[PDB]
């Protein structure tokens, strides 16, 4: 938490048409920095200088005067912050949630339930089946399909202000990843105290993103929008982004390696609901931009911002998707035929 | 068989556009993306800038301010004109086809690719020199080859400026024995070269050895004829 | 900066251009001669145009910190040439020059001797009263000789403008050296020569007025 | 862990035989430093100047140019320290399992 004097990485050669116009922005472009700071070294009286690699997001710029392009982590502003350790993992591993003695888990095995009411088929458990805690929004992953077909949940779709749970019946592959080379330092500050930092990027500046099947997901876009026109009086529905809140929540996240991802989901949900499929063609894969931070905090207020240390070289991770979290937009519309 | 050469004055002052012309044959002009580069004497080549129809250019960003390239289309060939110029412009020019083309490392989508240019054919090259100091035709003379069999005989170019100046023989019939030396630099802030043919001592003729020698820049064409 | 590698002709040579890249780069390589424009020898790293072998090989676009590394087998004696190549790297902004090229050579020329000829001032310069002799001397290896004229065992001080040894098509080089007199300067003395002086090994050639 | 500009604590009379020979090493010699050092005072703001005596062991050397005889202590090298507590003691007490 200190003045950093950063610098865009490497020059570019972008030309062409037009070139009247001069300055460019846009909000949707994964990009890293060159900061630079100082910071102390075994002795308290004695500090040198440091350079390290962080994205965009994770720096804000401050107002100095006695200098120019001055940044800061966006935490300093707010809470304090630690780097998870090397030897630990968040891994999500299957855990049982196991009641006492004298207490026991009942098992819905119902192949078309509801989540309320009577149960036809149950079974007594003392520990509930392998549940990896997988932390993600928008999209489910890793998770448990439906056994009967795909299902939608909630404690009344009427109150649009309750999540729809959608279950698939079958999974949709979904592989993300972060295909640069990026090498990493080891940055000391005593007394052995030192914290990983994105040292440089070996080869092609590229790119994070993740990849669906077109025709894999176009399918289950249809499969649900199918179960969904049952449930709201064969009205046909259609899907948007989301309107709006943190990244986290505009956005897919999740981690691969440990590297924490949001994943631009507009893709996914322009709608292409009327099937034609042109002669099988326009649909290979579909490709979301994906951006990449460091320092993040969930929970909100409850627990400490997190620094998350690069994984050096390049990564990817494939998950399966095997549920959905959606939300109705509910107004007085059209009576005939609206939607 | 596609070939092409451009066509410049040879001398330009300081503070003047130079300009030049790459006349083509072979295919068309639309049909292609056009190049110009320099190199001076002992240096590597300086790529100037390239061009299309439908408007479309892009210079070296050394002189984008100076260089103004152009286009015609009946007439199949390029242009070129170049703005204030000094000693440092001087180099030997050339024109060709740019043929161009795309590398893709990553996700097209994203645009993780660049377009790059490659020139698979080039001119045979216009030498350009930039000096305030003005031209001179050079005077010619015979050389005499008399004293196996064999005496070489030659010609004489001296006190002209600027290089190059090109040398055939008697119609550019005969190319055997001739080594046309480099030219030479003389304090007289001139050049001069020599061209001379091997020929055997059983060679009276009586034939007509003529050095058909040519002075652009000055506008001079001097032709003499070598004798014992 | 260093631009030459020796090797002999039958093996291999691999050259050199540009810094290290950083991303994947297409890199063009180029050959030139004497008087000749350069020629296109390479595009996109390894591919070649009409009329270039299989011997011509060049490094992978794919490598990254890596230096541009041409690789010409089996080295035939009129490939000695200058190499000024063209990268275009994902990473640094667009080159508008050519790389510094190495240029090549091979071991056995086996040797030359220079064809040294020297001619006595025309009959038509006299006239301007004015002359200058012509020391045309060519096809030689290394491309380094000293030159040395003589009035008559005594040295020439001044009025030799020469020149330094230029490449030709064959791999030998060739110079000239120029005495400038006066018809009474030259009648006078009764003889002059030209000496030229290659790998400790002078030859001369002389010429005298009638 | 901060600076400290140490020296041997007081002079000596070696001597005797024999004496063309210079300087002198020897790694079993225990022997203390009086290093000195600026510290906090009860305001972040202030410091003064302290001094101790440290055995030459706990320190170690640093290059330091703007000054001589520069050491620290061998653990702002690795590891956080603490002192043992005055009222507790690490008497080997025998205890029952
Ligand atoms: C959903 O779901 C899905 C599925 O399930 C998922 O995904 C997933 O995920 C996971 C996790 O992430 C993953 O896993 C991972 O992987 C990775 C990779 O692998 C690979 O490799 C390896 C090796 O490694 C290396 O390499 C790499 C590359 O390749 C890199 O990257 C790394 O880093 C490393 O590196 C190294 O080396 C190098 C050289 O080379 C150098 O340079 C550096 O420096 C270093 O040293 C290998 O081993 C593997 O192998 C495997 O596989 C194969 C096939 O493929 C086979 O053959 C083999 O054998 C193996 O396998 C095995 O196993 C299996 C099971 O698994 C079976 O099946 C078989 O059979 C066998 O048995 C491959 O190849 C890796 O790496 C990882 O590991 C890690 O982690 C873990 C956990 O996770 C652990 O356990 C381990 O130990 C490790 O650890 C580490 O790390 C961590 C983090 O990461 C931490 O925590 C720890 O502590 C440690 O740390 C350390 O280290 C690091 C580095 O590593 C650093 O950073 C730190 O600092 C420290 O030092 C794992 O394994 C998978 O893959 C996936 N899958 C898919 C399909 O995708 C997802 O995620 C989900 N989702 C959600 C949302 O949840
Ligand atoms: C998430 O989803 C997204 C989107 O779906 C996805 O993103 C995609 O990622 C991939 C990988 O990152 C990325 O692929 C890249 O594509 C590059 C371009 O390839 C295309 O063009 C070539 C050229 O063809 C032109 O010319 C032809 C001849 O005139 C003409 O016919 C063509 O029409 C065209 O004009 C073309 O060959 C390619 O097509 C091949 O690949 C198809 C793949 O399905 C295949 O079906 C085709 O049949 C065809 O196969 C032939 O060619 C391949 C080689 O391409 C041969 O191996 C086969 O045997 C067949 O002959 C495409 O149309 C591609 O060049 C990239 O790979 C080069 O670049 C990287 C970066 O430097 C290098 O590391 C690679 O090694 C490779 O470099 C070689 O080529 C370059 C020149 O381009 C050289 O400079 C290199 O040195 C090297 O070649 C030389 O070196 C080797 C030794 O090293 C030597 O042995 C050789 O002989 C040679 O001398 C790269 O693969 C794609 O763009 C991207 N986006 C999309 C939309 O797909 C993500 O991956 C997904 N995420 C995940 C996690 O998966
Ligand atoms: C949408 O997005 C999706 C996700 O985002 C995209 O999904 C991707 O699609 C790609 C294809 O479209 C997938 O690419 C496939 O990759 C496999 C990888 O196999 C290789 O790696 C194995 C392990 O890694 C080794 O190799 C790598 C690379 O060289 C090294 O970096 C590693 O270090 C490691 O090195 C070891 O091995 C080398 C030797 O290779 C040694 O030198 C080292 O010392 C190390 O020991 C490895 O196991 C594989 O090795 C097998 O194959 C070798 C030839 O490649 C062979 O020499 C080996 O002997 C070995 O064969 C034997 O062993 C296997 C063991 O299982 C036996 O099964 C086998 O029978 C032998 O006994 C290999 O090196 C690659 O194989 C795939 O290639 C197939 O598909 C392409 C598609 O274009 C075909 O064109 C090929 O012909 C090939 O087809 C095979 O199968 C046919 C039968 O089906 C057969 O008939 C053929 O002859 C051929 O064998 C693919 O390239 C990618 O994985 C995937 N990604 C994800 C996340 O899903 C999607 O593309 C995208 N789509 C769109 C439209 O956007
Ligand atoms: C998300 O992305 C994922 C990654 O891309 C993707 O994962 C991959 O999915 C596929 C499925 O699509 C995975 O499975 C493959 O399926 C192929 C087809 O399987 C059929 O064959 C099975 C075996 O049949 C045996 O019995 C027959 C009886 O006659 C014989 O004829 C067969 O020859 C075979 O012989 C047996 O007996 C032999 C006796 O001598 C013995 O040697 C031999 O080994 C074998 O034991 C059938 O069981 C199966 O049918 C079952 O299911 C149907 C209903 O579905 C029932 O009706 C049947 O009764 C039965 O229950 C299929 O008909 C396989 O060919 C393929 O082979 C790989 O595995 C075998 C071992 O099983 C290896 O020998 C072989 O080399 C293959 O490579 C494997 O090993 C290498 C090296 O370790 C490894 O690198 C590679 O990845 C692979 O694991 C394979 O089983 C595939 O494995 C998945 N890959 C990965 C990496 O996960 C996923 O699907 C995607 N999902 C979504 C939603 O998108
Ligand atoms: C979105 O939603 C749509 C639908 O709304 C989904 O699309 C469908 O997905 C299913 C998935 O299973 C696809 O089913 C496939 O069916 C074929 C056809 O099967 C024939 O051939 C096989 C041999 O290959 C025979 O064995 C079959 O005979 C019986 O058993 C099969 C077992 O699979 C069964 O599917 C048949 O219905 C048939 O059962 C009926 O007949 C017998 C008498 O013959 C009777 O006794 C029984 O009670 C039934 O009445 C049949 O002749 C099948 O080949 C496929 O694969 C299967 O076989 C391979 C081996 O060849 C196995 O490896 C595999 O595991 C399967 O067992 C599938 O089962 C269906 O085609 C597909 N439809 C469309 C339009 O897409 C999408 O997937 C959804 N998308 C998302 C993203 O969710
Ligand atoms: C943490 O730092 C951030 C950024 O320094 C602080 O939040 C940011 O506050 C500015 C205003 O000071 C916001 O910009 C604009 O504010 C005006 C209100 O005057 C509003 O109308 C504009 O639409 C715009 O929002 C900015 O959006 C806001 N957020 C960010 C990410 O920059 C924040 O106050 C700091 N934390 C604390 C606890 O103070
Ligand atoms: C330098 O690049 C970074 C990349 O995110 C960008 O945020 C920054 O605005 C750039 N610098 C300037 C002066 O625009
Ligand atoms: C949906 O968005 C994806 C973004 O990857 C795009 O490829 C596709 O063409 C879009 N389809 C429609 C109908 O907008
Ligand atoms: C001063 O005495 C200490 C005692 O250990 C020793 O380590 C140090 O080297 C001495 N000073 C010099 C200059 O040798």
């Amino acid at each position: 938490c200190v003045t950093l004097i950063c610098t865009n990485v490497t020059s570019n050669s972008t030309n062409s048409t037009n070139g009247v116009t001069n300055n460019s922005t846009v909000d949707y472009r994964e990009q890293l920095k060159n900061c630079s700071f100082n910071i102390t070294t075994e002795i308290r009286d004695k500090q040198r200088k440091e350079y390290a690699l962080f994205y965009r997001l994770d720096i804000v710029p401050i107002n100095d005067n006695e200098k120019n392009d001055t940044y800061r982590l966006i935490n300093c502003n707010v809470s304090t912050i630690k780097q998870a350790c090397p030897k630990v993992t968040f891994d999500p591993i299957p855990i049982h949630y196991c009641a006492p003695a004298g207490f026991a888990i009942l098992k819905c095995r119902d192949k078309k339930f509801n989540g309320t009411g009577p149960c036809k088929n149950v079974s007594t458990v003392q520990c509930t089946h392998g549940i990896k805690p997988v932390i993600s929004t928008q999209l489910l992953l890793n998770g448990s399909l439906a056994e009967g077909d795909i299902m939608i949940r909630s404690e009344n779709i009427t109150d649009n202000a309750k999540t729809i749970i959608v279950q698939l019946k079958t999974a949709v592959n979904i592989t993300c990843t972060r295909p640069s080379n990026n090498t990493r330092k080891s940055i000391r500050f005593g007394p052995g105290q030192a914290f990983y930092a994105t040292d440089e990027i070996i080869g092609d500046i590229r790119q994070a993103h993740c990849n669906i099947s077109k025709t894999e997901w176009e399918d289950m876009k249809r499969n649900v929008s199918d179960k969904l026109k049952a449930l709201f009086n064969n009205k046909t529905i259609i899907f948007k982004s989301s309107s709006g809140g943190d990244l986290e929540i505009t956005t897919h996240s999740f981690n691969c390696r440990g590297e924490f991802f949001y994943c631009n989901t507009s893709g996914l949900f322009n709608t292409s609901g009327l099937f034609n499929n042109n002669s099988n063609d326009s649909s290979g894969n579909i490709t979301l931009p994906c951006k990449i931070k460091q320092i993040v905090r969930m929970w909100q207020r409850v627990g400490q911002a997190m620094y998350a240390p690069p994984i050096a070289g390049n990564i990817t991770c494939r998950s399966r998707i095997t549920g959905l979290l959606l939300v109705r937009d509910g107004c007085k519309s059209n009576e005939t035929n609206g939607t | 068989q596609v070939h092409l050469q451009e066509s410049g004055p040879g001398l330009v002052k300081p503070s003047e556009t130079l300009s030049l012309t790459c006349n083509v044959s072979g295919t068309l002009v639309r049909d292609n993306y056009w190049s110009w580069i320099r190199q001076p004497l002992g240096k590597q080549p300086e790529w100037i800038g390239y061009v299309h129809d439908s408007g479309d250019t892009n210079y070296n960003p050394s002189l984008k301010s100076r260089v103004h390239l152009s286009l015609d289309k009946s007439k199949n060939l390029v242009s070129l004109r170049l703005t204030g110029v000094t000693a440092a412009d001087s180099a030997i020019y050339y024109c060709a086809t740019t043929k161009h083309g795309r590398r893709i490392y990553g996700v097209v989508a994203f645009k993780e690719w660049f377009t790059y240019f490659y020139m698979d054919v080039w001119g045979k090259g216009t030498s350009v020199t930039v000096s305030s100091a003005s031209t001179k035709g050079p005077s010619v003379f015979p050389l005499a080859p008399s004293s196996g069999g064999t005496a070489a005989l030659g010609c004489l170019v001296k006190d002209y400026f600027p290089e190059p100046v090109t040398v055939s023989w008697n119609s550019g019939a005969l190319t055997s024995g001739v080594h046309t030396f480099p030219a030479v630099l003389q304090s007289s802030g001139l050049y001069s070269l020599s061209s001379v043919v091997t020929v055997p001592s059983s060679s009276l003729g009586t034939q007509t050895y003529i050095c058909n020698v040519n002075h652009k820049p000055s506008n001079t064409k001097v032709d003499k004829r070598v004798e014992p | 900066a260093p631009t030459f590698v020796s090797v002999a002709p039958g093996q291999t040579a691999r050259i050199t251009c540009g810094e290290e890249s950083l991303g994947s780069r297409s890199v063009i390589w180029y050959q030139q001669r004497p008087g000749q424009a350069p020629s296109l020898i390479i595009y996109n790293n390894n591919d070649r145009p009409s009329g270039i072998p299989d011997r011509f090989s060049g490094s992978p676009g794919s490598t990254f910190g890596t230096t541009a590394t041409l690789t010409i087998t089996s080295v035939e004696a009129g490939d000695e040439a200058d190499y000024y190549c063209h990268i275009w790297d994902s990473r640094r902004p667009t080159n508008w020059v050519f790389g510094e090229g190495t240029t090549l050579i091979v071991l056995s020329q086996p040797k030359a001797a220079p064809s040294v000829t020297l001619f006595p001032p025309s009959s038509e310069e006299l006239q301007a009263n004015k002359a200058t002799l012509v020391c045309l001397i060519s096809d030689f290896y290394p491309g380094a000789v000293t030159v040395a004229w003589k009035a008559d065992s005594s040295p020439v001080k001044a009025g030799v403008e020469t020149t330094t040894p230029s490449k030709q098509s064959n791999n030998k080089y060739a110079a000239s050296s120029y005495l400038s007199l006066t018809p009474e300067q030259w009648k006078s003395h009764k003889s002059y020569s030209c000496q030229v002086t290659h790998e400790g090994s002078t030859v001369e050639k002389t010429v005298a007025p009638t």
